[PDB]
């Protein structure tokens, strides 16, 4: 019955058995975390055939199998979309997930809770599935909350350290201020679409408002931590090195891009939200870029460069491109995680060490790691033939021949020239001149984990650009016709960040030392913005939650008004009721009082 | 198949195209649906065949529950408590009926928009169109009826309704 | 839960989509509108007879 | 446990109604009330009005 | 075990209150402050520095 | 030996029996709104030839 | 961390904290290994210059000027050691950490694996139980009438004594407990 | 529906007839047969109700409530053995006669088909509540807390009572069918205004609305552990049912009645999600936070759509179920430490692991994570008032953030961290408390399976 559908069904669900399994006897010996990855590998084979069947004859499908419930004009099933989107997404997760579960048997072989860590994982890919799978906004923010709830538990592995809760609130927070967009859109399309799945809501908008669109964008510039939003994701490095390289790099902050990408029917009809987005993407990348070349945390680097890339996949989509976008994502996902990955190698031969300054010469001492490090910082800079090229040099060639903002363009050369400048920083930093780590030296990646998973995640590196872009169908229109300088422009910015890069890094040899500058202080300290954005709301919102809310409100104003000035005046006329003396005298007198004016007041009127 | 009426749930006659191959290669899709179909569909196929095997040798049958028509809400008198329950059931059974014919629509408008693909905004108007006319009468009759709505409020509204058209048409006739 | 999973269609559910189905099939061919505006016949209604 | 006590019970006892109290009771427990209250009132009365004139695109509103 | 002598109390006006409350407050009496004495409700309790 | 068991266990039969008389006392509840039986314009019916009533 | 803090701080212990965040934050800046030795002997010369200052007003004046200097000149993103209190590793492990009573409440199932090792915890609660009323006792002959007025605490000094309030110390989790 | 009713009423002699160590065992079995027994009321049509009696009727709003109570009862008694041991056998027989009692009551209020009867019932209601906690608590407060938590109620529901004898002496007849068949539009004159707020501040201050809520602290927080369960749970909700039953009989005036009541639940529930943020007492956040959700539910009654009463119907059960829990959870750690104070006692994962799964679960669905019917509550609600006016969203939008907040706050500090020194009383968790803990968050899943039983007669 046209296996497809059968397939594409059976590539989630599989996933799921070891999560079922996890109270039986597996779960508590030492063969869970093989048997995790071997599952995730197996989901990987089976989801390459569905690829293989679109690559063939483009077949989509949509399948609604379970009806949840049913308003009164509107139904609300359980329905997976299974477009070139999904059918290209999922096979590179897994593939993704399966290198990097195989790299966390090694890297975490000491944690007492590894059964615990592998499950969560698997956990975070179900939920990510989940959300690219969706084809109604409900199951959508199904996988939305999901994944932010599983990268909050995953922040925060080590639970006694207060930073890492810290971090994970913070990224709870600004992820709940997405959500307020998220729902945003969700209501106005039930209130006008009458529909919250896909089909209709294409069919009812062929000219979208701002209001839809506008939340759709805030819940985007929130998951993919745009610049509003940005400062989660570098403090996301507080969980492990493989959650790093799982989560906050390659997969689960492209979800607000895929967002986007999934609406784009909807975008590719309304200029000022493609101008916002073209905007938010131009400023965010600039800004991330100049805060990631003076890092000296190496995955601070790395999340910074991740958060460049989603700038410049939010860029490609203000360009109305949103098929480069996902080509982009697809193709940074593989070296972003191998960079990670490399990194962690580093950390863990070097006693849990991350600071740069630290870390000597390590080109020969780290060979493979070296090698590899190297292959991907070229892919990331968009080295010709490379998997970065086929779509950060189609990206950067788009932006310049479109009617677009100027100010944009400009700002994402400068960012695409940064990115060398950061990637030349840490090769220059980590692997190259004389050690500077502690003397008693445990280097030592000779591991067949470590290296199995790093090759495959190099050769994807190495190939898949070239293979993905043969083997997809054309759904653009090409740029046939550049000026020569226009089109060596990425080429050219990028040997230009490549060579003044050097030469001030070159210049520290110097036996010269200067006292930094304003620019330097503004780049290191990411703009001031954690520091005055996480002191001056926080402290208002609790004083005025303290002062006001609960202290002047709750406990004094509402108190004196309804119960205290009840309970002051019954006691005060009970007072002046009960207190007589009990002399007879003066309640006779009142008696006389009341009797005249009884026949007076009351007698006089019949 | 035959499980429902193919005229309410309409598909076109389904075109797909012979393959043509055009290389020496062997093609890997057409050895892997020869697995997939040895292996999967038919040890599920013979499963589904014993099944209904069993399911023949116990047959019963359900039927569809029949419902007279009863006076409406206007052949009611004003305090008659008896036949405003039962035109009010009338009533509320007929909102469940229209609320039905809309979300057969709106499968009808999904359907088209997945099926037709990169041509959807031409290839489904009459979908759609059937959509807004369905739509507009749907509206009219029980939008704005609020909580607690009654087949008493839908009269008044219709009632209103009617007393603006005729109003608006006596206007244009002396124009 | 179980009791509860298997509990008859009492909300009609089921019946009210067949009625909606034959609906459907008879106006479809009919050529007449799927649906009317008016859920009540205009001929048992007696609007006010001035509205000046 | 003077902490938690000075936080939650003592506070009451230790209040006198002054000219900053009032004031700051009165502004942070009433502005905002009435603030609300016009914007919604002028967005609701607006919508009235749009739709009283009908126009206001409500094609396709089926469920509210 | 806490009799109510060692629960916060009304502001401190003479200076053998504030020596009172110091000591209650386990503090030297020149480093005892209270908060500033309008209607607030902060009363005896001492008004610490503003380091986090 | 069952009469200790009986003295010390017969508290276990008030509920049951009292979800028994409650459904008695329904049932007869029931048997007192019979106004309209096979009565209302939808649901009359003619009856079968065995039959008394439409429902109890 | 270890040793029981003074009233204050002197002039001596002012200046080498100094000297110590001052080397740390130009190592921090100067990266390599070369120029930072040349840079702190630079920094050794000039912290000595002034070494042999009878004045103490204006060796204060000095050492405030310094530490102005220093805040204007510190590193924003200084070095620190994985483990101390700014490190990538600082509290990592104490969500591993768990209190030896909790070992008291283990079902007897539990603590029929491991037998040697809960006969061994016997002896040190045996020990504990024994020693107590000697360090109490102890603490109450060395304290000052006026209570104490710093934290040190005395060894012991008898027979078979124990130093006083000892338990919590010795039976600390671990550095690394699972 | 006294297949349901005559059950109750034998629990009460078979409490009172048992042996003196078989009163727990007795009446948690016989509790948990009734609620079986109830659970046949989910059968429901989709045109009227289920008309029993002249008496008592059962809709599809009401059938899930009467499920509520009557599985409430069982978690109480549960909840409430550990510390009431050190108790007499007939103090013991007395607490379990005042839970019998509440929940006949209860199931008696919700099937009422007169307002005047569903009066009487909704205020027998307060008798053994006010016994319970102003007898079985532990502070002094607990009597202060029972003053505020009866004369707020009275000074309500006794205007109730004027207009229910007025309404019923002006068309004859106060049976909710009658009532609804016969319904007529209120005018817009003073007297019409008075009888609208006469007829809802009663319902209001049970929610309880903002500004009249300051009796709910003091009462959740001072009662005994099923009395908290109980306030929470299911004497919370009689305002919302009373109010979507009366509110049939207010139109047309509700169009403008409501909008001080509207703007007082938005700007309160955002004022009680910030007084959880700072907040000492583990108990009383717990209180807050059934404050800031009743405030939506107020809201969503008073806009008056099918939505909108569908959101409530669903955040009702929902916060029943998610608010209990969240007590009990609070007491076994009180009874550990004999303390409220929410920074006392810390990172309790490393000493009880299962409880803090139990905690995060508790807390998850407190922050409306989907697809739990907390959820689809909250966003049926927001959708709602999305089209009564475009502007909520921002209030509804920072009510999401900040109950997230508070809720991850709640977790982090009680669980995260590093455990207090020189606490060393923690014993392991009993199979009681886990058998509790899994009694109120496995129904809230299941229920998620299966949302169209809680969506109300509107569905
Ligand atoms: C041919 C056609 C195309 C033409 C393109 C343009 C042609 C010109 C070519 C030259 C381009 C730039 C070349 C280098 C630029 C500067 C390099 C540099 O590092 O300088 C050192 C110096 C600081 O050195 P330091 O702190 O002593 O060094 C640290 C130690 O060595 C400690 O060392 P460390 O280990 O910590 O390392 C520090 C680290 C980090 O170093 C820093 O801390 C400073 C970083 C400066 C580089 C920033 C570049 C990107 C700038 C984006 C600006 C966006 C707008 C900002 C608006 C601000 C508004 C307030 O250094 C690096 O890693 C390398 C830095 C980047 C090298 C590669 C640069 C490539 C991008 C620029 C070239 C683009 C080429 C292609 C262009 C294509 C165009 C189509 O920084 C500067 O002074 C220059 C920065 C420029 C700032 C100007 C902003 C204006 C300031 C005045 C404001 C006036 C206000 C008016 C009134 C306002 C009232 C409201
Ligand atoms: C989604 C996967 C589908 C899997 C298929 C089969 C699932 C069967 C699960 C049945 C229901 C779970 C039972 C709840 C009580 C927890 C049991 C317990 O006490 O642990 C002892 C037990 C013994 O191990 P242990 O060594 O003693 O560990 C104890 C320590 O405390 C250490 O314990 P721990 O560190 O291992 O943590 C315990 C665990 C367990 O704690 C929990 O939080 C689990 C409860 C879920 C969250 C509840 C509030 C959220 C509202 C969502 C409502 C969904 C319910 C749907 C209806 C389910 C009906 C039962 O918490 C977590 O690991 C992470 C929790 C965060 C979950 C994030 C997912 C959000 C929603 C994703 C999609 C949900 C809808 C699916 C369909 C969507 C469209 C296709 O622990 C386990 O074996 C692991 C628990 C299994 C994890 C389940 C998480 C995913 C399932 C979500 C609902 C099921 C959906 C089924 C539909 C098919 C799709
Ligand atoms: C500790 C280890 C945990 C992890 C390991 C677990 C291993 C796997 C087990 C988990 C199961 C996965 C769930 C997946 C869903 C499958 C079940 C589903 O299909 O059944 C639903 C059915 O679910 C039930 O309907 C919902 C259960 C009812 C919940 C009521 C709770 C019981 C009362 C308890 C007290 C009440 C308190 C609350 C008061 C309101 C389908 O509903 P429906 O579409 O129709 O069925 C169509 C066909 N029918 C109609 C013929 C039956
Ligand atoms: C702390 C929390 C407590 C709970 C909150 C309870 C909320 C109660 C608020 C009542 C809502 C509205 C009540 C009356 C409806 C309109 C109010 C009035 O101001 O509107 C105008 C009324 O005009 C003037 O305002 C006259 C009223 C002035 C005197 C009222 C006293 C208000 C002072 C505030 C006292 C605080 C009251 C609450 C005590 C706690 C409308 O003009 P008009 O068309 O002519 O009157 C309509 C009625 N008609 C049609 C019969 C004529
Ligand atoms: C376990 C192994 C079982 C092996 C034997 C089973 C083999 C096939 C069994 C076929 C059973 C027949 C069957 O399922 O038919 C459909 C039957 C009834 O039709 P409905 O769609 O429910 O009608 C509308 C009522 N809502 O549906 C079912 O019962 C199966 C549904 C299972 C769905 C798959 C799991 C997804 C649900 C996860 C829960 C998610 C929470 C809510 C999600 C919201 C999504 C918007
Ligand atoms: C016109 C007449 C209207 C009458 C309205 C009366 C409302 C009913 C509440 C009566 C409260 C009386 C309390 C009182 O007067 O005493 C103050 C009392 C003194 O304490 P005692 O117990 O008497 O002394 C023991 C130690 N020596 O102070 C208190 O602390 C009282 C504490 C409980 C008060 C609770 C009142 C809550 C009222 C809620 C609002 C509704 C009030 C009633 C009117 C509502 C508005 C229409």
């Amino acid at each position: 019955m046209n296996p497809f559908a059968s397939l594409t069904l059976t590539t989630l669900t599989i996933l799921t058995i070891p999560i079922m399994m996890s109270n039986s006897n597996i779960y508590k010996t030492n063969l869970y975390p093989n048997y995790v990855k071997t599952t995730v590998s197996y989901a990987f084979t089976l989801s390459l055939v569905p690829l293989l069947m679109f690559m063939h004859t483009g077949q989509e499908m949509i399948i609604s199998n379970w009806h949840w419930m049913t308003l009164q004009t509107v139904e609300l099933s359980l329905s997976f979309k299974m477009d070139y989107f999904s059918v290209m997404f999922i096979p590179v997760a897994l593939f993704v997930t399966w290198s990097i579960m195989e790299f966390s048997m090694w890297y975490m072989h000491s944690d007492p809770f590894i059964n615990r860590f592998f499950k969560y994982l698997l956990l975070f890919l179900i939920t990510m599935m989940i959300l690219v799978t969706a084809n109604n906004l409900f199951q959508l923010f199904i996988g939305w909350e999901g994944v932010g709830i599983m990268s909050f538990l995953l922040i925060g592995w080590w639970h006694g350290r207060t930073d890492a809760n810290t971090a994970a609130l913070q990224a709870i927070l600004y992820n709940r201020i997405g959500d307020i967009g998220f729902v945003l859109s969700m209501a106005w399309f039930l209130t006008h679409s009458n529909a919250w799945d896909l089909q209709q809501i294409f069919m009812l908008n062929n000219e979208c408002p701002n209001m839809p669109l506008i939340g759709l964008l805030l819940a985007a510039a929130g998951k993919s931590a745009q610049f509003g939003l940005h400062p989660w994701l570098p403090s996301a490095m507080e969980g492990p090195t493989p959650v790093s390289a799982l989560l906050h790099s390659s997969t689960m902050v492209v979800a607000g891009v895929f967002l986007l990408i999934r609406f784009y029917p909807l975008m590719e009809t309304n200029k000022l939200v493609q101008t916002m987005t073209l905007c938010l993407g131009a400023i965010t990348t600039l800004f991330t870029a100049l805060c990631a070349i003076t890092q000296n945390d190496i995955k601070k680097i790395v999340a910074f460069s991740t958060s460049s890339q989603l700038g410049l996949m939010m860029v490609t989509i203000g360009i109305n491109q949103p098929h480069l976008a996902f080509l982009h994502i697809c193709m940074h996902a593989f070296f972003k995680a191998m960079l990670f990955m490399c990194s962690g190698s580093i950390i863990h031969s070097l006693n849990d060490e991350q600071d740069i300054r630290k870390m000597g010469g390590l080109y020969k001492a780290m060979p493979f790691t070296t090698t590899a490090l190297i292959i991907g910082s070229l892919a990331l800079t968009g080295m010709p033939y490379l998997t970065g090229f086929y779509s950060k040099d189609l990206i950067i060639e788009a932006v310049n021949m479109s009617y677009t903002n100027a100010w944009a363009l400009l700002m994402t050369l400068i960012a695409t020239s940064l990115t060398a400048a950061y990637s030349t920083r840490i090769i220059f930093f980590a692997f190259l001149g004389k050690p500077r780590f502690p003397p008693l030296v445990l280097i030592n990646e000779n591991n067949p984990l470590l290296i199995n998973s790093i090759k495959r995640l190099l050769i994807g590196s190495i190939f898949a650009g070239f293979i993905i872009s043969n083997n997809i169908p054309p759904m653009t229109v090409p740029n046939t016709t550049m000026p020569l300088y226009m089109k060596m422009t990425a080429l050219i910015v990028t040997i230009m960040g490549f060579m003044l890069a050097l030469e001030l890094n070159n210049t520290t040899y110097y036996l010269k030392f200067k006292y930094p500058s304003q620019t330097y202080k503004f780049s290191n300290m990411l703009g001031y913005y954690p520091s005055i954005m996480h002191r001056l709301p926080t402290y208002h919102n609790l004083s005025m939650s303290q002062k006001s809310a609960s202290s002047l409100l709750d406990l004094i104003w509402l108190e004196t008004i309804l119960p205290k000035t009840t309970s002051f005046i019954q006691m005060k006329m009970s007072i002046m009721v009960s207190n007589q003396k009990g002399l007879i005298k003066l309640y006779f007198l009142s008696f006389l009082i009341t009797i005249m004016i009884s026949m007076t007041l009351f007698n006089y009127h019949e | 198949p035959d499980s429902w009426d193919k005229d309410v749930y309409p598909e076109p006659p389904r075109r797909t195209p012979a393959p043509a191959p055009q290389t020496s290669l062997p093609n890997p899709v057409t050895y892997l649906t020869k697995i997939f179909d040895l292996l999967v569909d038919r040890p599920v196929t013979l499963a589904r065949e014993f099944i209904e095997q069993q399911h023949a040798k116990n047959r019963y049958y359900y039927y569809h529950r029949e419902f007279r028509r009863v006076p409406d809400i206007t052949e009611c008198e004003e305090k008659d408590i008896l036949c405003m329950f039962e035109a009010e059931m009338q009533w509320r059974r007929d909102y469940k009926v229209d609320q039905e014919i809309v979300n057969i629509i709106q499968e009808r408008l999904k359907a088209c928009q997945q099926r037709e693909g990169e041509s959807y905004r031409q290839n489904c108007a009459k979908e759609l169109e059937q959509f807004t006319q369905v739509s507009k009468a749907f509206q009219d009759r029980y939008s704005d009826l609020g909580a607690h709505y009654s087949a008493r409020k839908c009269l008044a509204k219709q009632k209103q309704r009617m007393l603006a058209e005729r109003k608006a048409a006596k206007e244009a006739a002396a124009a | 839960s179980t009791f509860v999973a298997y509990l008859p269609d009492y909300r009609m559910q089921e019946w009210a989509r067949r009625e909606a189905e034959r609906l459907v099939k008879y106006r479809e061919a009919n050529g007449l509108p799927l649906m009317e505006s008016n859920c009540f016949d205009p001929n048992k209604i007696q609007l006010p007879e001035d509205e000046d | 446990i003077r902490w938690t006590y000075a936080r939650s019970a003592n506070i009451y006892p230790n209040f006198r109604p002054t000219p900053k109290t009032s004031l700051l009771g009165a502004l942070f427990g009433i502005g905002p009330l009435f603030f609300w209250y016009y914007v919604f009132k002028t967005d609701r009365d607006k919508k009235e009005k749009l739709i009283q004139e009908g126009k206001l695109d409500q094609t396709f509103n089926i469920s509210y | 075990h806490v009799t109510k002598d060692m629960f916060p109390g009304p502001y401190p006006k003479t200076p053998e209150e504030r020596a009172a409350a110091a000591k209650k407050y386990n503090m030297r009496v020149e480093d005892y402050e209270p908060y500033p004495d309008d209607g607030m409700g902060y009363g005896d309790y001492p008004k610490l520095p503003d380091r986090s | 030996n069952v009469l200790q068991i009986v003295r010390d266990h017969w508290v276990h039969i008030l509920v049951p029996v009292g979800f028994v008389f409650g459904c008695y006392l329904d049932r007869r509840s029931d048997e007192k709104l019979t106004a309209f039986r096979n009565k209302s314009l939808l649901f009359k019916r003619e009856l079968r030839p065995n039959e008394e009533v439409t429902w109890k | 961390a270890f040793s029981a803090p003074a009233a204050y701080l002197t002039h001596q212990q002012k200046v080498l904290r100094l000297y110590k965040r001052a080397l740390r934050h130009l190592e921090s800046w100067c990266v390599h290994r070369d120029k930072y030795r040349y840079f702190a002997c630079l920094m050794r010369a000039r912290f000595d210059e002034h070494k042999n200052e009878k004045d103490m007003v204006k060796a204060t004046q000095l050492l405030r000027q310094a530490e102005e200097e220093f805040w204007y000149g510190q590193h924003p993103q200084p070095y620190i050691f994985p483990e101390s209190p700014g490190g990538t590793s600082y509290e990592r492990y104490e969500c591993y950490k768990v209190p030896e009573w909790c070992l008291d409440d283990w079902h007897p199932s539990e603590k029929a694996m491991y037998p040697d090792y809960f006969a061994k915890r016997e002896q040190w609660k045996r020990l504990r139980r024994e020693s107590w009323e000697r360090e109490v006792k102890q603490l109450q002959e060395e304290t000052p009438p006026g209570g104490p007025r710093t934290e040190a605490l005395p060894p012991a000094r008898k027979e078979g004594d124990l130093p006083p309030l000892w338990w919590h110390i010795v039976t600390r989790p671990r550095e690394r407990p699972m | 529906m006294l297949k349901i009713i005559i059950p109750t009423t034998m629990l009460l002699p078979m409490t009172w007839m048992s042996k003196h160590n078989m009163i727990w065992i007795n009446a948690t079995v016989h509790s948990l047969l009734i609620s079986l027994i109830s659970l046949s009321l989910l059968n429901q049509l989709g045109e009227n109700s289920l008309n029993f009696s002249l008496t008592f009727f059962s809709d599809s709003l009401s059938a899930p409530l009467l499920v509520l109570t009557t599985w409430l009862l069982p978690l109480m008694l549960m909840a409430s053995q550990s510390h009431l041991s050190k108790e007499t056998t007939t103090r013991k027989k007395l607490y379990i006669t005042m839970l019998i009692l509440l929940q006949l009551f209860l199931i008696m209020t919700f099937t009422a088909t007169e307002l005047i009867l569903f009066y009487i019932l909704f205020e027998a209601t307060l008798v053994p509540t006010l016994i319970i906690i102003t007898r079985w608590g532990n502070q002094t407060e607990r009597l202060n807390a029972g003053l505020y938590f009866l004369f707020y109620t009275l000074a309500g529901s006794l205007p109730l009572l004027v207009a229910l004898v007025y309404i019923q002496n002006t068309t004859g007849s106060l049976n909710f069918l009658i009532i609804h068949y016969w319904s007529h539009p209120l005018s817009n004159s003073w007297s019409n205004i008075f009888m609208w707020l006469a007829c809802i501040m009663a319902f209001m201050v049970k929610m309880p609305l903002y500004g009249l809520h300051l009796w709910l602290p003091k009462a959740h927080v001072e009662a005994p552990i099923a009395g908290s369960m109980v306030l929470a749970a299911v004497l919370l909700k009689l305002g919302g049912y009373g109010m979507m039953r009366i509110t049939t009989i207010l139109n047309p005036l509700t169009n403008y009645m409501a909008y001080p009541f509207l703007m007082l639940s938005m700007w309160g529930m955002i004022m009680t999600s910030s007084i959880c943020l700072r907040q000492t007492d583990l108990k009383s956040l717990i209180a807050y936070s059934s404050v800031s959700h009743m405030a939506l539910v107020i809201v969503a009654i008073m806009i008056q759509t099918p939505w909108s009463f569908m959101g409530a119907t669903a955040l009702m059960i929902a916060h029943g179920l998610t608010s209990s829990m969240l007590f009990c959870l609070a007491n076994t750690n009180y009874e550990r430490v004999h303390s409220r104070t929410m920074i006392l006692a810390r990172g309790l994962q490393t000493l009880l692991p299962l409880m803090a799964t139990w905690w995060l679960v508790a807390s998850l669905t407190n922050l409306a994570l989907p697809p739990s019917i907390n959820l689809i509550g909250e966003l049926f609600i927001i959708t709602a008032s999305f089209s009564w006016s475009n502007i909520t969203i921002i209030l509804m939008g920072m009510n999401m953030m900040i109950t997230a907040l508070y809720s991850l706050y709640m977790l982090i500090t009680t669980q995260r961290g590093k455990y207090t020194h020189h606490i060393n009383n923690i014993k392991p968790s009993f199979t009681r408390e886990n058998a509790l803990m899994a009694l109120h968050i496995l129904p809230l899943l299941l229920l998620t399976l299966n949302p169209k039983m809680i969506l109300g007669p509107l569905y």
